[PDB]
């Protein structure tokens, strides 16, 4: 199978810029090579094919180019609504195959996030079960590291994340992350710890409660 | 006004068969070949195959001999059926024309065993029930339904400033979300907030005061 | 227009035909030989009402839509005067389609009466491509 590698994974842009995504693949695949856009909770829509043939009712800022094994979208002036998924697909040979996306997001400032740390809640307690949640709000950019520690001692296992996708209303990005323990293994340690590590500062902002108080 | 209009059960258990119908309206399927692509939960699109003007088909050797694309051009539509599935199956279905210039609205198929399960709601408040700065965050888990989704309001929808409602994820077959509020100190505790939290497939609804 | 040999083998490999779904330049190359002598204002009136355009040869009844062909399904979404242009872009975009179905190149009587299972790889050689 033909595998299409685009870069870069995700690309940060403010309004009025041009950019240019690239997608390669691993065998020629002449002009036959076609980019997508799809926006969060829509379907894919097609922007150009086969290479640099414009579809009709397309805006002009969209643009292709390119042969062989590679292609370029570019966008002359990324507008307001061209932030989504970016993905190239050929069908010189089948089976078709789409790349791996480019991910365009709006630039904003940079800006650290709101964490916050919960306790499991005594109705779970009751019901044999502990998670300990901790927010961590309105950030950018996108990319965090979130480490949990139990008794000083860093835990993976039971945790589990979501994000949101970029807000609507500032740009920032918000994650969730929780730990998940029995309610044996919950009152057996007593230091409980959310640390993230964001390109905001070099030390980590630390969230934490012990069992031996409140 | 062309359109294609996807339907089929959204839930299929593994080893199941998952069922699609693209609808289209506008147009005609003997005026076309037909495509159906999927979207995995991380973004990552598959073109599962297309069937041609003369009905002839093409699939996605990864799909193995588990798909099957026929149309009816009486009822215009044509039809994926994917067998044997399994979790992995869980995606985004599309219909699409092979020029793709016109596709669905895209179904989201959930290959899963679980059985539907209301959820459980709990309370996220600060560990000492007490409040540090200008402002305070707290928060809901509603842990363990199926399947989704869950409609979460705050004060029956009069808090609405300063949410964030996190995508579910999979845990242990069952689905968990959490959502956060945030509201100035001199909201909270002087004032009641509570989490309203709404499970249609099992007739369920559920209000959690912090 | 009338396409030299040479030059359409390298506007059809700039179109990506240069092994598509399989075929090999030389392919298409002879295809268009046999089907219109590379004129891309060839026409040809079927029987049925139907009429073949352009350097392909493609079909109103099909896969053009020429507003009076009888049955016209218009496979590729296309009027069938966009296959007559000198600009061979719609005539590829449409072969490609065509070639998709089930039957590749044999959608073609020309190029199944005079370059399938031939050295079609001739029709490209002593071309700079």
């Amino acid at each position: 199978d033909i595998v299409l590698t685009q870069s870069p994974a995700t690309l940060s842009v403010t309004p009025g810029d041009s950019v240019s995504l690239s997608c390669r693949a691993s065998q020629s695949i002449s002009n036959n090579l076609h980019w997508y856009q799809q926006k969060s909770h829509e379907s894919p829509r097609l922007l150009i094919k086969y290479a640099s043939q414009s579809i009709s009712g397309i805006p002009s800022r969209f643009s292709g180019s390119g042969s062989g094994t590679d292609f370029t979208l570019s966008i002359n002036s990324v507008e307001t609504e061209d932030f989504g998924m970016y993905f190239c697909q050929q069908s010189n040979s089948w089976p078709y195959t789409f790349g791996g996306g480019t991910k365009l997001e709006i630039k904003r400032a940079d800006a650290a996030p709101t964490v916050s740390i919960f306790p499991p809640s005594s109705e779970q307690l009751t019901s044999g079960g502990a998670s300990v949640v901790c927010f961590l709000n309105n950030f950018y950019p996108k990319d965090i590291n979130v480490k949990w520690k139990i008794d000083g001692s860093e835990r993976q296992n039971g945790v589990l994340n979501s994000w949101t996708d970029q807000d609507s209303k500032d740009s920032t990005y918000s994650m969730s992350s929780t730990l998940t323990l029995t309610k044996d293994e919950y009152e057996r340690h007593n230091s409980y710890t959310c640390e993230a590590t964001h390109k905001t500062s070099t030390s980590p902002i630390v969230k934490s409660f012990n069992r031996n108080e409140c | 006004e062309v359109q294609l209009q996807e339907s089929g059960p959204s839930l299929v258990k593994p080893s199941q068969t998952l069922s699609l119908t693209c609808s289209v309206t506008g147009d005609s399927i003997i005026r076309d070949y037909w495509s159906w692509i999927r979207k995995f939960p991380g973004n990552k699109l598959e073109y599962m195959g297309y069937i041609s003007f003369s009905g002839n088909t093409f699939y996605h050797p990864s799909l193995k001999s588990r798909i099957s694309i026929t149309r009816d051009t009486s009822k215009n539509q044509h039809y994926l059926q994917l067998s044997s599935v399994t979790t992995e199956d869980t995606a985004t279905y599309y219909c699409a024309n092979w020029d793709g210039t016109y596709w669905g609205e895209g179904t989201l198929v959930t290959v899963s065993a679980a059985k539907t399960t209301a959820p459980s709601v709990y309370p996220l408040a600060p560990v000492c029930g007490d409040t540090t700065g200008s402002s305070v965050t707290l928060g809901c888990l509603v842990k363990g339904y199926f399947p989704e989704p869950v409609t979460l309001t705050w004060n029956s929808g009069s808090l609405s400033s300063g949410v964030h409602t996190f995508p579910a994820v999979l845990q242990s077959d069952l689905y968990t979300l959490s959502s956060s509020v945030t509201v100035t100190s001199s909201t909270w505790p002087s004032q009641s907030i509570t989490c309203n939290v709404a499970h249609p497939a099992s007739s369920t609804a559920v209000d959690k005061k912090i | 227009k009338v396409f030299g040999r040479c030059e359409l083998a390298a506007a059809m490999k700039r179109h990506g035909l240069d092994n598509y779904r399989g075929y090999s330049l030389g392919n298409w190359v002879c295809a268009a030989k046999f089907e219109s002598n590379f004129n891309t204002q060839a026409t040809n009136r079927n029987t049925d009402g139907s009429t073949d355009y352009g350097i392909l040869q493609i079909n109103s009844a099909w896969w053009c839509n020429d507003g009076r062909t009888p049955g016209s399904r218009n496979l590729c979404n296309i009027p069938c005067s966009a296959l007559l242009s000198s600009d061979i872009t719609a005539s590829v975009n449409c072969a490609k389609k065509i070639v998709s179905d089930g039957n590749g190149m044999n959608a073609w009587v020309a190029w199944r009466n005079r370059c399938k299972g031939t050295d079609v790889q001739a029709w490209i050689r002593g071309c700079r491509l």
